[PDB]
RNA sequence: AACGUGUCGCGAUGGAUGACUUGGCUUCCUAUUUCGUUGAAGAACGCAGUAAAGUGCGAUAAGUGGUAUCAAUUGCAGAAUCAUUCAAUUACCGAAUCUUUGAACGCAAACGGCGCAUGGGAGAAGCUCGUGUCAUCCCCGUGCAUGCCAUACUCAGUGUCGA
RNA sequence: AGAUGUGGCCUGGAGGUUAGGACGAAGCUUAUGGCGUGAGCCUAAGAUGGACCGGCCUCUAGUGCAGAUCUUGGUUGGCGU
RNA sequence: AGACCUGAGUGUGGCAGGACUACCCGCCGAACUUAAGCAUAUUACUCAGCGGAGGAAAAGAAAACAACCGUGAUUCUCUCA
């Protein structure tokens, strides 16, 4: 789960999520919140761990 | 800390300051994670310096692509394709205006009383 | 009747938000601003209120550009 | 001659005031014909104009105007004050030859006293109240 | 209802973010002025009508 | 800074709103008899980091070391000169720097620059 | 009206009489000058103190 | 008696008066003093370690650059050096940045919508001898409102000729 | 009703003069008396205040309240109804 | 075939559009009011409405005034009145 930037597609989200993050976006539910903000959840390829990408991100 | 001077940031050519801007919203992006877990108050904190040096380093690379493109335009007899990007901002209607290489034309009747009779410079006693 | 019952009755909206004007007065029937006009390419200007003039003026919002060019003549649009 | 534009002929007050049909404009058409020029065409200065032709319904005026931005006209000593930005419009304004004629301004004398520069250049310094200082 | 435009959606969520306290550490400044926040909207007394 | 005028209320306006390159000339101190004579200037713009003795007040005849010029209150702050809060704990408190001479100056080659260019001889 | 016009021959004459004035000590001392010390009224000077 | 009434002393309610005044109002003066299609005024949304409003600024976002100043800012944190520049801060200004709009101008519009040319990008399917290349899809730049002036090619006309 | 006179009183500011104030100015308070026919002035006491101000001669004006179904703020009987 | 004339289409280089509008220029244009009524007249060739510039605008270089011993573009001031 991520705030994106709210005037991104779902197809760009997914192509971020490969330069930054050496992972693999099968899935982007987007979402524009009553804050304001676009939040993204993203489902991974089930070939990357989803812990062992977010140990490395650090939450 | 890390904290681009920009008297070493001008001496460094476009794909090496290319090269250390991605160094800096990488690091500039992994600091905004521990702005929203947590974040010790020492690590978090250098969010002014890194954002100030990458302005730095837009504003190093910006004003030298102005520099080399109206080095571009100025050189020979293309400019009158010159973006208007790259022209010299006045007021619209000082652009309009006419010059002064125009605007003290004047008629061959006009230059000739000017030299048949000029005004004198004289005195009174 | 007339008083409390009919204000029962009140359900639309004559007027929704203005593109340009900024206020609630962009008429929805008749696409126009009650306010600056839009889509008129002049806005509404009346001097018969002097108030509403000072309220819609140069000066009253931010100045964006009028804050350098006033400078940049002040100094002459000087250049190195 | 000008109708006057009132809702189906009914004005309003003071007897002297509800003429509709015989009431006449006080530009002529020549002046009327430049600033309909110049209201069109914006990019251009129009000096003065010419009669051309009438008809029963219509006259006709060749209006002859001159681009300010052309390079011919900035350089030419002659014409080169229309390029300077304070005749932009002079049609709507009446500095033309036929604005001149409307406001009076082909008499000096006299015949003009009242209308010398503007009439109301005459209004305002005939009316103002004049304050003298030790008076 | 379920219709906004987004337009409207992106007011009603500046208002949001703006229906927020004056925080303690405002108040503890040296040439202070603001106790409270005299613009608190709540949505039963004033209507903002997006 | 040039903030006296024929006008009160522009005069009392131009302190009250004046910046910290301002503030820092509107707040001086007198050198002390022995340093007046040395560097032939009068009065200098405090430092954090210089020494002062102070003339005026409840604390007049106290030593100590500037900790603080603190510009927006109009203060000086002195380490030597200060009290106690209810908690024991200790409080710097702030001194005009017109009740207040130097006795030793904090130099660079930019301070020492000002005395050179305020130099009376 | 803030200004006040006075003819030119009267603030002449009151001119002169403020001037005559100046000249009686009864009336000079009357008016709170202290000239207790000095030695003459009307006062007179060289002009040695225009190079001061 | 009780209620009540009156007078003084002390309390409360109330927020006048005085003193104060970084504000208004009025007058007078000085200028290389007058915006915008090179996108203005206005409107909208954002930007701080902490930040609602306001102020300032624009995804370089409470600012970047340069000059002058010469050690702060300060509510609390944070911070190489503790200061001939190359990192205080403030003032000023030449270099820049300047989101969405708006005359608003590719077409629309209670749509963060959709084009026609053109260039760039990314591209886990294919093809290639994992590299390249890359179909749709998806991003980004630029050109394109209308009128007019000048201009350098393609035309229409039983307009007048002419072979 | 009205006219007029007043070295007649009072308030803000200005020109002059003469003086007060941290040993307590303005303001406020009154079983504080004094004296003026009166408008008013002055003293005293505050177990009040905390920094400005008086008198006289001239000059000036946004200069004197009890009521305008007066304006704005507050309070009150009705009423613990 | 070609020309000339009168019109098109695109390419290229430009410009106009909105803001402000105190003053100023062009138009448009009232009524309350005053006349102790009211209609001419007055308010006023003013308010409101529309268009257009500038640092000022407008005017200006005699188809002028005069009737003099003559004057000499415009604008403004005092006066004329
Ligand atoms: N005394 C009544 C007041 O008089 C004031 O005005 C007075 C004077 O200011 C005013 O004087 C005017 C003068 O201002 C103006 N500039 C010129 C005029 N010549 C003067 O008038 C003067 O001459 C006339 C006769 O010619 C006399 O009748 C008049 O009394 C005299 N003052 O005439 C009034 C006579 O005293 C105000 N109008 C007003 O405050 C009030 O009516
Ligand atoms: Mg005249
Ligand atoms: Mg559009
Ligand atoms: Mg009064
Ligand atoms: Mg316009
Ligand atoms: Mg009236
Ligand atoms: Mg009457
Ligand atoms: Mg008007
Ligand atoms: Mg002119």
């Amino acid at each position: 789960t991520f705030i994106v930037d709210s005037r991104a597609n779902k197809t760009e989200i997914k192509k971020a999520m490969r330069k930054l993050y050496q992972v693999k976006a099968v899935k982007v539910n987007t979402l524009i919140r009553p804050d304001g903000l676009k939040k993204a959840y993203i489902r991974l390829s089930a070939a990357h761990d989803a812990l062992d990408t977010a140990n490395k991100i650090g939450l | 800390s890390h904290h681009m001077k920009i008297k070493d940031l001008r001496e460094k050519s476009k794909d090496d300051l290319l090269k250390t801007l991605t160094e800096y919203k990488k690091e500039l992006s992994q600091l905004r994670v521990v702005q929203q877990t947590g974040g010790a108050e020492t690590r978090l904190g250098r969010i002014r310096p890194i954002r100030k040096s990458i302005a730095r380093i837009l504003t190093v690379l910006n004003q030298n692509e102005r520099s080399n493109l109206k080095m571009f335009y100025a050189d020979r007899k293309l400019r009158c394709k010159t973006p208007k990007v790259l022209r010299a901002k006045l007021t619209h209607r000082r652009r309009l205006a006419l010059k002064e290489n125009e605007k003290n034309r004047k008629t061959s009747r006009q230059m000739r009383q000017a030299h048949k009779f000029p005004k004198r410079v004289y005195a009174v006693k | 009747t007339k008083g409390t019952t009919s204000m029962g009755q009140r359900h639309g909206r004559t007027h929704i938000l203005c593109r340009r004007c900024g206020r609630n007065s962009y008429h929805v029937q008749w696409e126009r601003c009650a306010a600056c006009a839009y889509p008129r390419a002049s806005r509404r200007r009346y001097n018969w209120s002097v108030k509403a003039i000072k309220r819609r003026r140069t000066g009253t919002g931010r100045c964006r550009y009028l804050k350098v060019v006033n400078r940049r003549i002040a100094n002459h649009f000087k250049t190195p | 001659g000008r109708k006057r534009p009132v809702h189906k002929g009914i004005t309003y007050g003071k007897p002297k005031t509800s003429g509709v049909l015989g009431m006449k404009l006080n530009k002529n058409n020549q002046a009327v014909a430049e600033q309909r020029l110049g209201k069109r065409f914006g990019n251009l200065r129009v000096l003065n104009s010419y009669w051309v032709n009438m008809d029963s319904t219509f006259k006709w005026y060749e209006v002859i105007a001159v681009d300010p931005m052309c390079k011919t006209i900035r350089r030419d000593p002659r014409i080169n004050w229309i390029v300077n930005s304070v005749h932009k419009h002079r049609e709507q304004r009446g500095l033309t030859s036929a604005g001149r004629k409307h406001r009076g301004l082909r008499h000096k004398g006299h015949k003009a006293s009242k209308l010398r520069p503007s009439y109301r250049a005459a209004w305002r310094r005939n009316n103002r109240i004049v304050f003298l200082r030790k008076r | 209802g379920r219709f906004k435009p987004l337009a409207v959606k992106k007011k009603y969520a500046k208002k949001m973010n703006q229906n927020k306290p004056v925080p303690y550490w405002i108040r503890l400044r040296t040439g202070n002025r603001i106790k409270w926040n005299e613009k608190r909207r709540h949505w039963r007394r004033t209507k903002l009508n997006y | 800074a040039s903030i006296k005028c024929g006008s009160r209320r522009k005069a009392r306006r131009a302190h009250f709103q004046a910046p910290s390159h301002v503030r820092r000339v509107l707040m001086s101190a007198p050198l002390s008899k022995e340093l007046r004579a040395k560097y032939n200037v009068r009065a200098m713009p405090v430092r954090k980091d210089d020494e002062v003795i102070v003339k005026r007040g409840t604390f007049k005849g106290r030593e100590g070391k500037v900790t603080a010029c603190y510009r927006l209150k109009w203060v000086i702050l002195i380490d030597k000169v200060n009290r106690e809060k209810a908690n024991g704990s200790t409080v710097a408190v702030g001194i005009h720097p017109s009740n207040v001479e130097i006795t030793k100056l904090k130099l660079t080659h930019h301070r020492k620059s000002i005395l050179e260019r305020k130099d009376r001889s | 009206r803030w200004h006040r016009k006075i003819n030119l021959h009267q603030k002449r004459f009151a001119v002169v009489s403020a001037l005559a004035a100046s000249s009686v000590p009864s009336l000079v001392m009357s008016r709170g000058h202290r000239i207790d010390n000095v030695p003459e009224v009307p006062l007179v000077v060289e002009d040695s103190i225009q190079g001061y």
